[PDB]
RNA sequence: UAAUAGCUUCUUAGGAGAAUGACGUAGCAUGCUACG
RNA sequence: CGUAGCAUGCUACGUCAUUCUCCUAAGAAGCUACCCC
């Protein structure tokens, strides 16, 4: 606001008033210069208020444009992330059995609940105790979802690998149940 | 003589009979009539005194369950029933009658003798299962025993009737299944026998013995043959809760409908069971005159969605559970194949197809990207199959390569506050204030042991001729507010920095998805959900908070794709409920500034002989039926009579059922199928819970008013109210708004209510509940038994006979009448062991410092201020303890700031938080 | 007033065990959680102390986790 | 506030007080009133910003304190929790907790959770003859303020050793630490 | 590590109102100079 | 007696500074209901 001519007018009015006071000027001149100082001060104060308002508005606009820029820089990032997620899951699809069952459908629509059940190549059986393990998947091959599955790995709740010989009735308490057995379709 | 009559009752049929009663006299029995005439009406336990009863004993002189009812009446009824029987003689589902005139004393009394009935009839089974009272259930135990459902020692168990403590009772009830189903089939024969013989009559439940036969022709008028009509409006409707409690349609899963034969191997790719549903409906509910659309997308209004949805909730228990859920389809985006869901197959709403299917797309905008990321089609299709034996719920896929076991760590201990508390004399031996609310820890298998509680949700077929009137009464309860669809720029979000469900939580909070989507494509998504169905994965999280007992607390985080549209759809009504004062649904009414006293004075809305009452729903959010949740979502969506059309409302209902009711739950790196029950994380959870609570209260009132005798009702206005209630329930198909207004006025006059989503305080008239003209605790127990599939024991529902003590417990805050200024007001005080438990145990290590948290103990002292007025001194000392601890905290805070710097704080206004006036002003009605 | 000291010392002890990464061993963490929840939900002082001994012997079993000789030396 | 602006306002106020003490009439008194008022306005303007600064330098003391204290509190959580645990464990003054704690100082730590049920198994290492002599009397083993029956004592090479060999003369020949497998009695 | 609701504390911005003071233009009362 | 100008005091409108009050929006922290008894 100091660069504006209003500040110059206020300064020269103050200088003239001080010079008149130091010079022993008459009462009329002193009062007239005081009123000139007053009218300069009022306008300089108006200019200062205008400058404060303009600066606060420009800073608020800068904050608005530095927030919308961040919003539009995060929109593209999440869009790229979603596209990457949607294409990796595509590249994970078993497009032989899934294509066969979808083309086998009458209208092309098949329930989602049977998309893994007929196409998934990997099966994860979670077993809480030994009786369930003996009932559902005893041995190295078991039959689920009308298909033959062969055991490929067994891990415990600690994500430690467990050999198939360790899963016995006497060794059951020493195992960290539940057991996640990962099998493959055969 | 008493022996020639016995020889005549045997007749040509060579049967050995023992006379129940004595000496050719009537046998008086307490039965379960479904009656409606000029004076009485209802489904109630009457006492019949017009039937001589003989019991047949087979060879070896054992007593079998086959009787010879010899009902005697006037000669005109005898001849009329003889003609009607001779018309219906050739039917197989008619009990063999025998009409004979016997010289009793000095005249020929005409008797009609029904041969080989059973002791009880279908109405006795229906009543004993719909009006269950564990203190007096001797017509259910005898029915279960005499039909080999259990071995008569099963009742020596402590809780045989309970559904949550003893699930095996279901296996007992299903043993009645094939006995009910054949009964249904017999009806479809008997109706035909009427239709082909030109006989008009009402089929009542109390005329069918449990074998299936029909033996009452008293009120049958005959017309021209081939043009009769059987009125089965009040027969199938009362029987409906029994068709899924006893699983009467299990034998339809087997080939040739024979229980010995193996299951039907339906095609895995088959999803359109419309023809099978129509075949079942035309075989069992053949003469149910109202139209039935298997797919609810063809329904006329929101009262035909309930009817067809209730039918499909029964007809979907015979179809494989792998054919439900989303219907995926292979689409192409810029030449690469996606597999995305283009519809849904609801067990209740049938097959629903999307209308915006973009085959061979080119680009994916943010709306389409969000939709394709939200639905579980890609997630389940690209995951590996899962066989989780820890649960009974269906398991779809395992997204990761290994299952994730999530634990709950214990809470941090605030030793400074505990030492201060034991310094002030607390926690002594035998003290009335003791630590009971702790921070409990959980092992790895907690997250899947709690989801397994969804095994308490069973497919329940609600009574449909009564639910369609309870809907009207509940909508009358919800008439003060207004609602409708709002634009994207009017949606207000309280907290934006909370997780956005699965899979959206891997990239940001809800703020990212509320800032990344402009209002144009935020309204485009909402207008997409009005013409399409969006399946949605909802995550299960374990809550980390202080609790009284060690059982885990899971919370469902719903995807931002569902909340972003549910807020838009429902928030006008949700903000109008939370801004209305003096209504039944007290949500948004503060307990501060004299808001509890205003609550308790608007509860007592001028009832005659007030008694307060409260009930607790066991497993409220896990055992709520699908039909009641659809009912709540339809009552909450009745405000949209102008903003959106009928199809838009139906697709919004389908989206709510796909994203809330029966969804895909991500429970520790695994997609399971939620059988039903509301999720505790959607937008309309507390308000839908309130609608369901009011529905249960009105259903209990209707049951209590109907099940009353009808001749003992002395107030001649209430007898007429019952006689018109039965008509508006079963003998009337369209809305009778005059009587709905009259019954709503009756409920507000005698059953004033206060609802917070399941916390109900009722101020019922004591005289009427004593007479039975209004619901009592036993009525709510019976309603919860036959309509929620849970047993509400009388140890958790309270009754208060004195109003100068307030409700015993509402929203976990006890109420007491204390003197403030010059008048008495009701103040709510919490459990005094909860405030100490919150002070001593904190869920963050920085909340243990104390000096950093002075605005944390101020809030606790605000919530625990009323304890000062409590007569017990150890209760009252809890407030002064917090005041002295705040003073000590500020003293050592000023000490630490005088050490860290060399100048104290200049403007310090913490000198009012250790004064009782700042907290006393918190419970003053000025503001 | 020693009954409610056990209900808090067990909370601090389970916090210590959780900070010592016993959370990774599921079989041991299940036993620690059960002991903690049975100490909190205990009305009799003898049962609470008997379970507190078993909960503490989990802390004492691991040799290299805490320095018991130094920690008790401050007495 | 006694800032230089208040000094000017105070000397102007003293001048006006003297004028009021005279207080006859009229124009000079009004001029003194105007001068005092403009001095008061200047002082209030130059003291309101000082009050604002004093208020804003109290949102940087509290914010710095409840950040330094927060990071100090959440930095020493691994050791403060253990020190608090052992302080409370000293405070309880139990007979069994103090026994297992005082045994764990000498190295006599259990290899599994101490069982509660009778005839249940506890495997505890005993690393010296000095600790063996106190805990083991005959075939009885005093641990956790309970009496246990010793089943099997195995040295560090897992070779079984009978209780006859464990004596002061033959102790240095053994391969410590022994592991005693006892059953609760 | 969810929805909704209520309450406490702090900060910022905006608006409105009241009071005090500085200043600038319009209206009223009084005194002085010039002319009629 | 009127007009023009100057000076002093009193009212109306506008600008600015300070204090106080109320509200509307935004942000941050916390507590409770929720879950279980
Ligand atoms: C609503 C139902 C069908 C409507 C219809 O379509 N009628 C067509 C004509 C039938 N006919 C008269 C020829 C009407 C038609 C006539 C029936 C009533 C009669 O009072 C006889 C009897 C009197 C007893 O107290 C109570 C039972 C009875 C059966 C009544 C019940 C009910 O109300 C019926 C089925
Ligand atoms: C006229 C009479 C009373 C009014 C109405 C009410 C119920 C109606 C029957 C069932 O709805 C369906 C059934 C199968 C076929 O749809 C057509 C024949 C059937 C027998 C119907 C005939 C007739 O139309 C009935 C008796
Ligand atoms: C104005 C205020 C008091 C003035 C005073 O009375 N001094 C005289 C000394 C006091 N006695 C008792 C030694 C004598 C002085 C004293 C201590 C100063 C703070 C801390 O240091 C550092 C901190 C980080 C940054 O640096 C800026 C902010 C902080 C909050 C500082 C602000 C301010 O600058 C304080 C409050
Ligand atoms: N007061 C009475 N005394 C004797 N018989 C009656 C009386 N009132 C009605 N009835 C007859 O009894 C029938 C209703 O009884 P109900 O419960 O149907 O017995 P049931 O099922 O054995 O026929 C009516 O059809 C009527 O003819
Ligand atoms: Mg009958
Ligand atoms: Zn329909
Ligand atoms: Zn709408």
């Amino acid at each position: 606001f100091s660069s504006l001519p209003s500040y110059a007018a206020f300064a020269t009015a103050q200088e003239a008033y001080e010079q008149a006071v130091a010079n022993g000027d008459s009462e009329v001149v002193l009062k007239k210069l005081k009123k000139s100082l007053n009218v300069a001060k009022s306008e300089f104060d108006r200019d200062a208020a205008m400058q404060r308002k303009l600066e606060k508005m420009a800073d608020q606009a800068m904050t608005q444009m530095y927030k919308q820029a961040r919003s539009e820089d995060k929109r593209a990032k999440v869009t790229s992330a979603m596209q990457t997620m949607l294409f990796t899951m595509l590249r994970k699809l078993d497009n032989d059995a899934l294509n066969n069952i979808i083309n086998n459908a009458r209208d092309g629509c098949v329930p989602l609940n049977i998309i893994p059940l007929t196409t998934a190549a990997k099966l994860m059986v979670v077993i809480p105790d030994y009786n369930t393990y003996k009932n559902t998947c005893d041995g190295t091959t078991f039959t689920y979802a009308s298909a033959l599955w062969e055991i490929q790995q067994v891990v415990d709740a600690d994500s430690k690998i467990v050999q198939l010989s360790e899963i016995s009735m006497d060794n059951s308490p020493n195992l960290a149940w539940p057991l996640i057995v990962t099998a493959l379709r055969a | 003589d008493a022996q020639s009559f016995l020889n005549r009752v045997c007749g040509v049929s060579a049967a050995r009979l023992t006379p129940c009663g004595t000496g050719t006299s009537t046998d008086v029995v307490y039965r379960a009539f479904d009656i409606y005439n000029d004076k009485v009406a209802g489904f109630a336990k009457f006492l019949k005194t017009n039937c001589c009863r003989f019991q047949e004993k087979d060879e070896d002189d054992n007593l079998i369950d086959s009787y010879f009812v010899v009902k005697r009446h006037t000669f005109s009824n005898y001849q009329h029933e003889e003609t009607i029987y001779n018309l219906l003689k050739d039917c197989p589902a008619v009990a063999k009658h025998d009409f004979f005139k016997f010289r009793i004393d000095g005249d020929m009394v005409p008797h009609i003798s029904r041969q080989r009935l059973t002791k009880y009839t279908m109405a006795d089974l229906v009543y004993a299962l719909r009006h269950f009272d564990e203190g007096n259930c001797d017509t259910l135990k005898e029915i279960l025993v005499t039909y080999n459902c259990c071995d008569d020692d099963y009742f020596n168990k402590k809780d045989w009737y309970d559904f949550v403590e003893n699930p095996d009772i279901l296996r007992v009830y299903a043993n009645l299944g094939e006995r009910v189903r054949q009964a249904l089939l017999k009806t479809v024969q008997f109706c035909d026998a009427m239709r082909n013989a030109g006989i008009v009559g009402v089929l009542t439940l109390d005329n069918q013995d449990l074998n299936g036969n029909w033996y009452d022709f008293g009120d049958f008028i005959q017309t021209t043959p081939g043009s009769g009509v059987p009125v089965v409006d009040s027969y199938y409707s009362l029987l409906m809760p029994i068709l899924t409690l006893t699983r009467a349609l299990t034998a339809e899963s087997h080939v040739d409908t024979d229980l010995t034969k193996p299951y039907i191997k339906w095609d895995l790719l088959k999803y359109d069971f419309t023809e099978e549903r129509l075949k079942l409906f035309d075989r069992y509910f053949k003469y149910w005159d109202q139209t039935y659309h298997p797919n609810c997308v063809n329904c006329l209004d929101d009262r035909c969605i309930l009817h067809c949805a209730n039918f499909n909730v029964l007809f979907s228990t015979v179809f494989p559970p792998t054919s439900f859920g989303p219907l995926v389809r292979k689409i192409f985006v810029d030449g690469v194949p996606f597999v995305v869901s283009t519809g849904y197959h609801f067990r209740e709403l049938g097959v629903v197809h999307n209308q915006d299917v973009n085959l061979h797309s080119s680009r994916l905008s943010f709306k389409e990207l969000l939709v394709y990321a939200a639905d579980p089609a890609m997630h389940a299709a690209s995951g590996n199959l899962l066989l989780d034996k820890r649960t009974t719920c269906f398991s779809v896929a395992a997204l990761t390569n290994n299952v994730a076991f999530q634990t709950v760590k214990p809470g941090n201990f605030n030793k400074d506050f505990y030492d201060f508390a034991v310094s002030k004399g607390f926690f002594k031996e035998g003290s009335s204030v003791e630590l009971k609310h702790f921070f409990f820890a959980q092992d790895g298998n907690a997250a899947i042991s709690d989801y397994d509680y969804y095994r308490y949700n069973l497919p329940t077929m609600c009574d449909i001729r009564q639910l369609l009137f309870v809907v009207e009464v509940v909508d009358k309860y919800f008439d003060c507010y207004d609602g409708g669809c709002i634009n994207a720029n009017q949606v207000i979000v309280n907290n934006l920095d909370k997780s956005a469900g699965f899979p959206f939580n891997k990239w940001g909070k809800a703020r990212l998805y509320y800032d990344s989507m402009s209002y144009e494509d935020q309204d485009a998504l909402f207008a997409y959900t009005k013409r399409n169905v969006i399946p949605t994965i909802t995550q299960m999280n374990l809550k980390y908070a202080i609790s009284a007992k060690n059982r885990a607390r899971t919370v469902a985080g719903v995807s931002i794709c569902s909340t972003m549209t549910n807020r838009q759809f429902h928030q006008k009504l949700l903000k109008s409920i939370a801004a209305t004062r003096g209504a039944t649904v007290v949500i948004g009414t503060s307990k501060f500034y004299g808001g509890w006293h205003n609550m308790l004075k608007t509860v007592y809305s001028d009832v005659e002989n007030p008694h307060l009452m409260g009930w607790d729903y066991p497993k409220c959010d896990r055992a709520m039926p699908n039909m009641l949740r659809i009912m709540a979502s339809l009552v909450l969506a009745r405000k949209h009579t102008t903003c959106c059309s009928l199809s838009h409302r139906f697709y919004r209902l389908a989206n709510e059922c796909a994203q809330v009711l029966s969804e895909m739950v991500m429970c520790g790196g695994s997609l399971y199928v939620k059988p039903g029950g509301t999720s505790s994380g959607d937008a309309t959870t507390a308000y839908a819970n309130s609608v369901f609570n009011i529905c249960q209260a009105v259903t209990a009132n209707v049951n209590a008013l109907l099940s009353t005798d009808g001749n003992k009702i002395a107030d001649k206005y209430v007898r007429n109210l019952q006689h018109r209630l039965y008509e508006c329930l079963y003998r009337n198909r369209d809305v009778d708004t005059d009587f709905v207004n009259e019954f709503y006025a009756y409920l507000r006059k005698h059953f004033s209510m206060m609802i917070l989503s399941d916390d109900a305080v009722v101020c019922f008239n004591s005289t009427y509940a004593s007479q039975g003209l209004v619901a009592s605790i036993k009525n709510f127990k019976s309603v919860l038994y036959y309509q929620n599939n849970v047993f509400m024991s009388e140890a958790k529902c309270w009754t208060e006979t004195d109003l100068t003590k307030g409700p015993h417990e509402f929203c976990s805050q006890h109420t007491m009448l204390v003197k403030q200024g010059d008048d008495y007001v009701y103040l709510p005080y919490p459990d005094p062991s909860r405030i100490l438990g919150a002070g001593c145990f904190v869920d963050d290590i920085v909340k243990t410092d104390g000096t950093l948290m002075i605005e944390r103990f101020v809030s606790l002292a605000i919530d625990a201020y009323p304890l000062t007025k409590h007569p017990n001194q150890e209760y009252a000392d809890v407030f002064h303890l917090y005041l002295q601890y705040i003073r000590k905290l500020h003293d050592e805070l000023t000490g630490h700031m005088l050490d860290m710097y060399s100048v104290m704080l200049t403007n310090d206004n913490t000198s009012r938080y250790w004064e009782p006036e700042f907290y006393e002003a918190m419970y003053t009605p000025h503001t | 007033s020693k009954m409610s000291d056990v209900k808090c010392t067990s909370v601090v002890l389970l916090s210590v065990l959780q900070q010592l990464r016993v959370e990774s061993s599921s079989k041991l963490w299940a036993q620690c959680v059960q002991l903690h929840n049975d100490i909190l939900l205990a009305k009799d002082t003898t049962e609470a102390f008997e379970k507190m001994v078993s909960l503490l012997s989990v802390l004492l079993s691991m040799q290299g986790a805490v320095d018991i000789n130094k920690l008790c030396e401050e007495m």
